[PDB]
């Protein structure tokens, strides 16, 4: 076996040829950004939601 | 006037019906079709995109 996969047809586990130990793969931390603001007629400050 | 002359009977029948429906909601496995179908439809439509 060279490398694994999952249900969603994406790469999950990869074995390097240098060492018999296998390395898992998890993508970088991704997510939407959202802003929490009051009315601009009222105030100016904002709060960031990740 | 028919209620106050049969209060114990109505109470016993109500408790028996409550116990019966509590048993029947767990005995039959196909009594929860709609919620399982909508969550399975959502999961399948999300999986086919990937």
């Amino acid at each position: 076996q060279q490398f694994g996969r999952d249900i969603a047809d994406t790469t999950d586990a990869v074995r390097d040829p240098q060492t018999l130990e296998i390395l898992d793969i998890t993508p970088c931390s991704f997510g939407g950004v959202s802003v929490i603001t009051p009315g601009t007629n009222t105030s100016n400050q904002v709060a960031v939601l990740y | 006037n028919v209620l106050y002359e049969n209060q114990k009977l109505i109470a016993n029948q109500f408790n028996s019906a409550i116990g019966k429906i509590q048993d029947s909601l767990s005995s039959t496995p196909s009594a929860l079709g709609k919620l399982q179908d909508v969550v399975n439809h959502n999961a399948q439509a999300l999986n086919t995109l990937v």
